[PDB]
């Protein structure tokens, strides 16, 4: 949207306020902005502008997610926030949420680590009951699974997670995700490589499932990353 | 098409692109004669088939093919009135 | 993504590979993709019923028959889940198995072939063990209203078989883009489908099809090309008739019907009308958008040239010949036979014919040796065969309105089924089908049979009677060769008699007045077809000659099928055509076939028999048919097998085959020249 | 023209490596104890996976092309690693505090995880790294293969004494692999010479006197009546049937594939034939088959299509091709002819072993406790027979063949007889639910890739030998032998 | 002409194997310049015999890759025997290309009886074969050629005219495990066993011989 500011004795300047991802005809995401882009004389600045103010209002609407995820419960979060930052916001709390039952088990024996894999257990069943059946639009329906297929697959790892510690190997084996606080920043881990969250707008995009195959790759392409070469994938038609 | 020339005769729409008419018109002065309907009268279609009678009578074909090579006999094959109707007098081998 | 090696590809430099990492990507998933599609759908209990979906398909995929278009792929589960979404989103709270076994189970009903079907449900069971039995869910209002239009037409009997087909074809409609209808000629798909748009259009919401039949008219014609010759642009009929269909504001609702088997050439491009995108696009750079206001029906038999991404994108119906087959054919000629000759004619013919047929036919296959039956077939094409045999040994007493004891028509069956079965053996079969007849069959001519067998003699109209002869007749007086053109012999005689028969029928159901010899390279085929031909009267009687070598195309034919009949005899044209016309042909087995088996000669003339007429190619207009309102056929066959070809089995069907053996009385031909 | 391959020498590749990234790779540790025994690890592992593939698919299933893109790239990680670590680390307890186990996951599944095709060679390297790495960094104790001290020149004369050949068990591997490799390095080399060079006479005659001794064919008008008259998985549980039972319709597609088979072998000789005996314009093709029929090697018209439809390509002409095709259409009549089912079935005969078995799974889900048992929630399992001298659901495999030890209490083979028959392994299905044992593999032909995989067996027979030890070993329970 | 006839037919196994024969024509030439005249011309004329072959051979085995090594000696042995030896090219087949009797031995073996069964190998696979008395232990024993002779036919072992394509036979067909040091040994025999040696390029030396107007290529492999 372009909203005509009248300064004084000049025309009025276009800034823009709130940026949308059509797909389809009616369906599209929304989202607003509360650091605003203007409209200048240099092509270059206001699209830098854009880039930047994007970057940062992801940043500050991801910031105040990882706070409401654990608060307000998984529907209203899941209702409230884009695609994107529900995805984030599920993904940091099923790993903070074993984490603590492996740390409960490490202890003692504890039943801690079981209650949290039933509660995950538990929203599977509210998740897949109303919002998958019944809905409204594209985007919020695609939204949906896309969250169901890294639900079934979170079950289906935490079923046979059969891990002491987060030393261990089984839990150092999949993409976890930490958004640290003393320093505010999102941090993507593998087993120990890193890399901070890009913060690109994307709304709700087809997202693939999560086969062991596509595991090796992930990890195979993290640590080419960390050694700072590019992977070149090989094989026949049609595999991913 | 010399294949049906030999079977049939009548090549599909070529003496007959408003022409068979005029050629048949130009044959009858023969015919009253040649059938002699006690030089009364005739009609249409018998005169095509006077027609196709004479040219199958007066047309004759001399084919003289190579014994060798690869086409001569799967030819044969695929024509069947091609060795069929054709008499075969066989040139000798060159004897001694 | 680089690639491991095809035609136009090349290497890496030694000095390139040393950046890269490979990275192994090598086989895809099918269960991952069923669990999130039912989630997708909505249900709860997704891990298991992913697990019963790949099992259940998987095993449907190998351990059940092979047929090509049987297809078991990601597509067809896309549409049952998206179809299962409905049926949860009621507010039905019953187990979600249920609901799914339904689905699965009558959604892949259509396609199976009538022997898949037990296997099917024996494999449903063994997945589904604690369910036992679901009613499927039936539609009411189409369940009563079906016999009402199919009594208010004349000619029509329904049957459970039809309700059920023309069910599936509703609920296939209801679900998919477009659908087929592969199944054998003559079955009633065109009727089921006239039916079901009758159907439709009784409560309103009216309904219109279109035809049209795709390899009669080229593609570049069907689609639209750019000119030639002026750099300018010509419409194409099938976008055309797109972009007259798909308009909004409009009440119909409008069936494009393409007619005749899919070849890829062709089909292949409506790739993106037949997947989810449901956008025509065109060379011309012509979108056009599809509403619902349209489908796309193919009333093709089945699919010999068609890859799976045009199998899969489709829906499809399975007809099977069964709706009316061998003793039920018999019986439906029953009920036409009771109809007007309704004295007791039905009653009195079929006394014989039932025991006479059922237990008779399979003891003539391999139960004596039979071990040459030169022309391959299936019983109902002798069966078919029989009874056009019949009518015509009947018709005299039909027009003359006499009724005939049991005895005259016991002998008229075994003379009628004497050939038509025997038309396909040689002397040596003759005389063993004859010994058989003899154990156990209605009495042959038993007066003297000296040495002869059942099929030398006839039976008479005017009496009990079986004799035969050959009339006597000389030359004219001229000497060409040709004067001394042919001589009044047994065998002609003889093949005038079956050939008049049912060359006199005129046009009933199951009959297409077409006649066949079989003969050697040198059996009189010409001999005694112009000896027939001489016979015609050319005021009400005309006659055409035709040959076959190898390269005959379909221009050829439809263009001397063109110049023979002149006229477009269905929009009320052709007096001089108004007279009857016949086409011989010496032999159709000779024209090409092509390199997968299916020769695409006979293909014209098997439309030409079957319906009439034909597309035009002619530059001006395309979706349009010429007709043919009456035409005869007669063809001559060279002892197929081995080094000679064979006709294909479908055309098989209609025209009269039998034998043309060699005189074996060669000494009194010659002898009146 | 000078040609410049590499060796196949441990020392000689280890040496080597020890010559590519040197004197500042290992001179910059700021740490002597932990990160260069890690080095010291790493490269050992590459020298030992590089040279595993000498023996051949015993080792791996295809080549594989590891190079020190890998390696060094390894190096550049675990680096980033110990720096991150210690730069927190204001002191050392003893040398570092790390916690290696996120190594174990990069090193197995990463650098040479791009080039691994298979599924086995997955946990196969995985278990080499377990072995080798220890899972911790030990400091003093004996590689199973010495250990070293702290200096650059030392490492020189490490690789000094290290001896010139070694033996297989330096892998894990039993000593007599030796054989095996000389035979297929032996093989592929006149292979080539048989290349450098690629006859109309008596031997068109003894191919002539050949196709009067395969067996007819099979008219399908009799074979879809003689399934049908007969069959049943048991004769008291079921009347005769014909298309409802899984091993009567496995029956006839067998059938098919065998008649395809024998109506093109017995037009290709006759063709073969009939064009200097006979008289036709010669075939390129023909001409190829006149020239296979006088080698060992059968034409490709028996083995491959264009896109591919291997059938039985077995090595010689007739000594074991058309007897294998004679076996499998003998053993096919007599399932047939007779109709009877008969003990013992021989798994090489089928085309595809795997419907078999899913054949047999239908079979109890349908017999057995229906209705109570889904076909999902059947699971499999095997109880290998442990007898010689001699139905109950489940069927008798006959002509199995081990590699590398016995069928119970399995111990070292012999150094001769290194292929063993199999026992009798009767199979056995249960619904689900309702670390000792090890897993082996069954491939169809011994050239042992991901495809020809029917099924896996549990195999529990350890006493003192871990399942880790037979891992690396390499055990397998093929069918053919060649 | 019998050696130059062998190293045409290397091109066909794999490309880059190709050369004229113009090279061998200096290589022919350069022979003669240098070890072939001292003295007493008759045993100069076997002193091309041995030298010529060993000098064109080294010459072709630069180029050789590792799995062509034995295979391009074992062709001009053959190649050198086709003329004067006068070897069959059906034996030669029968060296290349190829039960009810006896009852010990393997079916593994017994296709190898087969085999041999279909001049004397149609006739001692008889009861002299089938003694099993002494051969049990050949059969069981490495390295069956050399130490234990088979005794079967002893005289044409030791004839060596023909005999070794004899023990050769027996030893691929026997054995198929040995056949390949048997290989060496036969190879070693007709031609030389300075033909059974190890080389090592110097690329001091190889620097030697290319001169400004020539290059030096280099077909490598993976490594
Ligand atoms: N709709 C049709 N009805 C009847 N016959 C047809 C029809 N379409 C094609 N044919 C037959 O196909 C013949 C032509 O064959 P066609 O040219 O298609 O062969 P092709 O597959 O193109 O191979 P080639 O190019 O080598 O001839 C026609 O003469 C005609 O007999
Ligand atoms: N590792 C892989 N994962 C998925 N698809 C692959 C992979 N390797 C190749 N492909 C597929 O192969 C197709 C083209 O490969 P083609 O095999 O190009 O190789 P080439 O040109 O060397 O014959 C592409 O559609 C691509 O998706």
């Amino acid at each position: 949207t372009f909203e005509s500011a009248k300064d004084k004795k000049n025309p009025a300047l276009k800034q823009i306020t709130q940026i949308q991802q059509v797909i389809g005809r009616n369906e599209e995401n929304i989202s607003l902005t509360g650091y605003y882009v203007k409209c200048e004389g240099n092509i270059e600045d206001w699209l830098k502008k854009l880039e930047q103010n994007m970057q940062q209002t992801l940043k500050d609407i991801a910031s105040a997610a990882a706070q409401q995820v654990f608060q307000v419960g998984l529907k209203e979060f899941v209702s409230s926030q884009a695609s994107q930052i529900a995805l984030l916001g599920l993904q940091i709390l099923w790993t903070s949420k074993v984490n603590e039952g492996l740390e409960r088990l490490s202890r003692n024996e504890r039943n801690a680590m079981d209650i949290k894999r039933n509660e995950i257990k538990e929203h599977m069943n509210i998740l897949s009951s109303m919002c998958l059946e019944d809905l409204n639009g594209a985007v919020e329906r695609t939204k949906v699974e896309t969250l169901v297929t890294i639900q079934v697959h979170q079950k289906d790892i935490s079923m046979d997670l059969k891990c002491k510690d987060v030393n261990d190997f089984e839990w150092q084996k999949q993409t976890r995700i930490a958004w640290k606080t003393d320093i505010d920043e999102c941090i993507i881990s593998i087993t120990d490589w890193d890399s901070p969250y890009s913060y690109e707008f994307l709304g709700a995009k087809e997202r693939l499932c999560i086969t062991p195959l596509t595991d090796r790759c992930y990890i195979t392409l993290a640590q080419a990353m960390s050694m700072y070469y590019g992977g070149a994938p090989a094989g026949p038609a049609g595999t991913g | 098409y010399i294949n049906m020339v030999l079977s049939t005769g009548e090549i599909p729409n070529l003496l007959a692109k408003d022409e068979r008419e005029v050629w048949l018109g130009d044959i009858s002065q023969a015919y009253c004669k040649e059938k002699n309907l006690g030089n009364i009268d005739p009609p249409q279609s018998e005169l095509w088939t006077y027609f196709v009678d004479r040219v199958r009578d007066n047309f004759h074909i001399m084919l003289c093919f190579s014994p060798v090579g690869q086409k001569f006999r799967e030819r044969a094959r695929k024509f069947p009135a091609l060795f069929n109707e054709c008499t075969i007098d066989w040139f000798l081998p060159w004897p001694e | 993504t680089m690639n491991p090696g095809y035609a136009g590809r090349q290497e890496l430099p030694e000095n390139l590979k040393v950046l890269f990492r490979g990275v192994s990507m090598m086989v895809p998933d099918r269960e991952i993709i069923i669990k999130v599609k039912l989630a997708s759908v909505g249900y709860l209990q997704i891990d298991l019923l992913a697990k019963k979906f790949n099992v259940l398909y998987r095993l449907c995929e190998e351990q059940l028959s092979k047929q090509r278009h049987y297809d078991f792929g990601l597509r067809n589960i896309l549409s049952v889940l998206r179809t299962a979404g409905n049926t949860k989103r009621q507010e039905i709270k019953s187990d979600e198995e249920m609901l799914l076994m339904r689905s699965l189970r009558d959604m892949n009903l259509s396609k199976l072939v009538a022997d898949d079907i037990p296997l099917f449900n024996g494999l449903l069971a063994d997945i589904f063990p604690k369910l036992k039995e679901v009613p499927k869910k039936l539609y009411p209002d189409v369940e009563k209203k079906i016999p009402e239009e199919i009594n208010a037409e004349s000619y029509l009997i329904n049957t459970p078989s039809f309700q059920l087909k023309i069910i599936q074809l509703y609920e296939t409609c209801l679900v998919r883009h477009g659908f087929m209808l592969v199944g054998p000629t003559g079955s009633g798909k065109s009727t089921i489908m006239k039916i079901l748009t009758e159907v439709l259009t009784k409560l309103g919401s009216p309904h219109k099809i279109v035809i049209m039949n795709p390899k009669a008219i080229t593609a570049e014609q069907m689609y639209g090309v750019k000119s030639e010759i002026s750099d300018d642009w010509i419409p194409g009929v099938f976008s055309t008739i797109w972009a007259k269909s798909n308009n909004r504001a409009l009440k119909h609702t409008t069936w494009i019907t393409c007619d005749g088997p899919v070849d890829a050439i062709w089909i292949e491009n409506l790739n993106t009308v037949l997947d989810d995108n449901k956008i025509l696009t065109l060379a011309n750079g012509e979108r056009i958008a599809m509403t619902e206001n349209c489908k796309v029906v193919f009333e093709v038999e089945n699919l010999n040239n068609a890859s799976p991404a045009t199998v899969s994108r489709c829906g499809q119906v399975y007809v099977s010949p069964t709706d009316l087959g061998y003793e039920a054919v018999i019986e439906g000629w029953i009920r036409n036979r009771k109809a007007s000759g309704r004295a007791e004619e039905s009653d009195k013919l079929g006394n014989i014919l039932r025991k006479y047929l059922i237990n008779m036919r399979f003891i003539e296959l391999q139960s004596k040796e039979c071990k040459e039956p030169m022309m391959d077939t299936s019983p109902v094409i002798s069966v078919i065969n029989i009874l056009n045999l019949l009518t015509g040994c009947l018709q005299y007493f039909v027009q003359t309105q006499r009724t005939l004891s049991e005895q005259e028509y016991e002998k008229f069956i075994v003379y009628s089924m004497a050939w038509a079965i025997g038309g396909i053996y040689e002397a040596q079969d003759r005389v063993r089908f004859h010994e058989l007849l003899l154990a156990k069959n209605a009495p042959i001519p038993q007066k003297g049979k000296e040495n002869e067998t059942v099929f030398d003699y006839y039976v008479s109209q005017d009496y009990l009677d079986w004799k035969i002869c050959s009339p006597e007749e000389w030359v004219p007086p001229q000497s060409l060769q040709f004067s001394q053109l042919l001589l009044p012999t047994l065998d002609s005689f003889r093949a005038e008699m079956l050939l008049n028969f049912i060359l006199t029928q005129p046009k009933s159901h199951t009959c297409s007045n077409s006649a066949l010899l079989i003969g050697g390279s040198g059996t009189a085929k010409t001999s005694s077809v112009l000896l027939y031909c001489n016979k015609f009267d050319p005021q009400k009687m005309l006659f055409k000659r035709t040959n076959f070598s190898s390269a005959t195309s379909p221009f050829m034919f439809q263009s001397t099928i063109e110049a023979e009949c002149d006229f477009k005899v269905g929009k009320e044209f052709a007096p001089p055509g108004n007279k009857m016309m016949t086409i011989f042909i010496d032999d159709m087995s000779m024209p090409f076939v092509n390199k997968w088996g299916d020769q695409i000669t006979l293909e014209l003339v098997r439309q030409l028999i079957e319906t009439g007429g034909f597309y035009m190619l002619d530059k001006t207009q395309r979706g349009n048919q010429r007709k043919m309102k009456n035409l005869q056929y007669i063809g001559a066959m060279n002892h197929p097998g081995g080094g000679r070809n064979d006709i294909p089995n479908r055309l098989k069907r209609q025209f009269f085959i039998f034998n043309m053996i060699l005189p074996l009385s060669i000494e009194g031909i010659y002898g009146p020249i | 023209k000078v040609t410049n391959e590499p060796p196949k020498g441990l020392k000689a590749g280890l040496y080597k490596t020890f010559t590519t990234i040197i004197t500042q790779e290992f001179i910059d540790k700021v740490d002597h104890s932990n990160w260069r025994s890690l080095i010291f690890t790493i490269c050992f592992l590459h020298s030992i996976v590089i040279e595993r593939k000498k023996f051949g698919p015993l080792g791996w299933c295809v080549p594989y092309e590891y190079n020190y893109s890998d390696l060094e790239a390894s190096l550049l990680y675990i680096e980033k690693y110990l720096t991150n670590l210690m730069s927190t680390p204001q002191p050392n307890s003893h040398n570092l505090p790390i916690s290696m186990n996120v190594v174990r996951y990069m090193i197995c599944e990463v650098q040479y995880g791009g080039r691994i095709t298979d599924d086995l060679d997955r946990e196969l390297f995985i278990t080499y790294g377990e072995t080798y790495l220890k899972d911790g960094i030990f400091g003093n104790d004996y590689f199973f293969p010495q250990n070293p001290s702290a200096e650059l020149i030392k490492y020189q004369e490490y690789i000094a004494k290290v001896p010139t050949v070694d033996n297989p068990e330096v892998f894990g591997l039993h000593s007599n692999a030796d054989l095996t490799f000389r035979l297929k390095e032996s093989k592929e080399m006149i292979n080539t010479v048989m290349e450098t060079r690629p006859r109309e006479e008596i031997v068109q005659d003894k191919a002539k006197d050949m196709l009067k001794n395969l067996p007819p064919d099979y008219n399908d008008v009799e074979v879809r009546e003689l399934v049908s008259k007969l069959g049943g998985p048991n004769p008291k549980t079921s009347t005769e049937r014909g298309m409802t039972v899984p091993l009567n319709i496995f029956l006839y597609q067998e059938v098919t594939r065998m008649q395809r088979v024998i109506g093109l072998v017995r037009k290709t000789l006759q063709d073969t034939i009939l064009a200097i005996d006979g008289q036709i314009i010669m075939t390129p093709e023909i001409l190829e088959a006149i020239n296979a029929i006088y080698d060992a090697k059968v034409p490709n018209s028996w083995l491959y299509d264009p896109s591919g439809a291997e059938i039985s390509w077995l090595l010689p002409n007739l000594g074991s091709w058309s007897t294998s095709l004679s076996d499998r259409n003998k053993q096919l009549n007599d399932w047939l002819r007779s109709g009877q089912r008969p003990i013992l079935f021989w798994l090489t005969g089928f085309f595809n072993p795997q419907g078999f078995l899913t054949g047999m799974k239908q079979e109890v889900t349908r017999n057995h406790k229906k209705e109570a048992w889904s076909l999902d929630d059947v699971v499999y399992s095997t109880t290998v027979k442990e007898r010689e001298k001699e139905p109950a659901e489940g069927v008798y495999i006959k002509g199995l063949y081990l590699e590398g030890c016995k069928w119970s209490k399995n111990g070292l083979d012999d150094s001769d007889p290194k292929k063993i028959f199999a026992d009798l392994p009767i199979l056995h299905v249960s619904a689900i639910n309702k670390s000792n044992t090890y897993l082996c593999p069954v491939y169809k032909y011994p050239k042992r890739t991901d495809k020809y995989l029917i099924f896996r067996v549990g195999l529990p027979c350890e006493g003192s030998n871990n399942p880790s030890h037979w891992k690396l070993r390499g055990v397998a329970l093929l069918c053919s032998t060649e | 002409s019998a050696i130059y006839f062998t190293m045409i037919e290397v091109s066909l196994v794999n490309w880059m194997y190709n050369s004229s024969l113009e090279q061998f024509l200096k290589l022919f030439i350069e022979s003669i310049d240098l070890s072939e005249k001292a003295q007493l011309p008759s045993n100069r004329v076997k002193n091309i015999i041995s030298f010529l072959t060993f000098h064109v051979y080294r010459y072709v085995n630069r180029g050789l890759f590792e799995k062509d090594k034995i295979t391009f000696i074992l062709m001009m042995a053959f190649k050198i025997l086709t003329t004067a030896g006068t070897i069959s090219s059906g034996d030669v087949s029968l060296f290349l290309k190829s039960q009810k009797q006896i009852s010990y031995l393997e079916d593994n073996q017994w296709l190898n009886i087969l085999a041999l069964s279909k001049p004397f190998f149609k006739e001692l696979p008889d009861l002299i074969s089938r003694s099993e008395n002494q051969w049990r232990n050949w059969i069981d024993k490495n390295d069956p050629e050399n130490f234990p002779i088979p005794d079967f036919a002893e005289s044409i072992n030791q004839e060596k005219e023909i005999g070794s394509f004899i023990s050769l036979c027996l030893v691929r067909s026997l054995r198929n495990d040995r056949t390949l040091i048997a290989t060496q040994n036969f190879i070693s025999n007709v031609l030389g066993k300075e033909f059974t040696d190890p080389i090592s390029y110097p690329i001091e030396g190889i620097w030697q011989e290319s001169s400004n107007m020539d290059p030096v290529l280099f077909l490598l492999s993976a490594g």
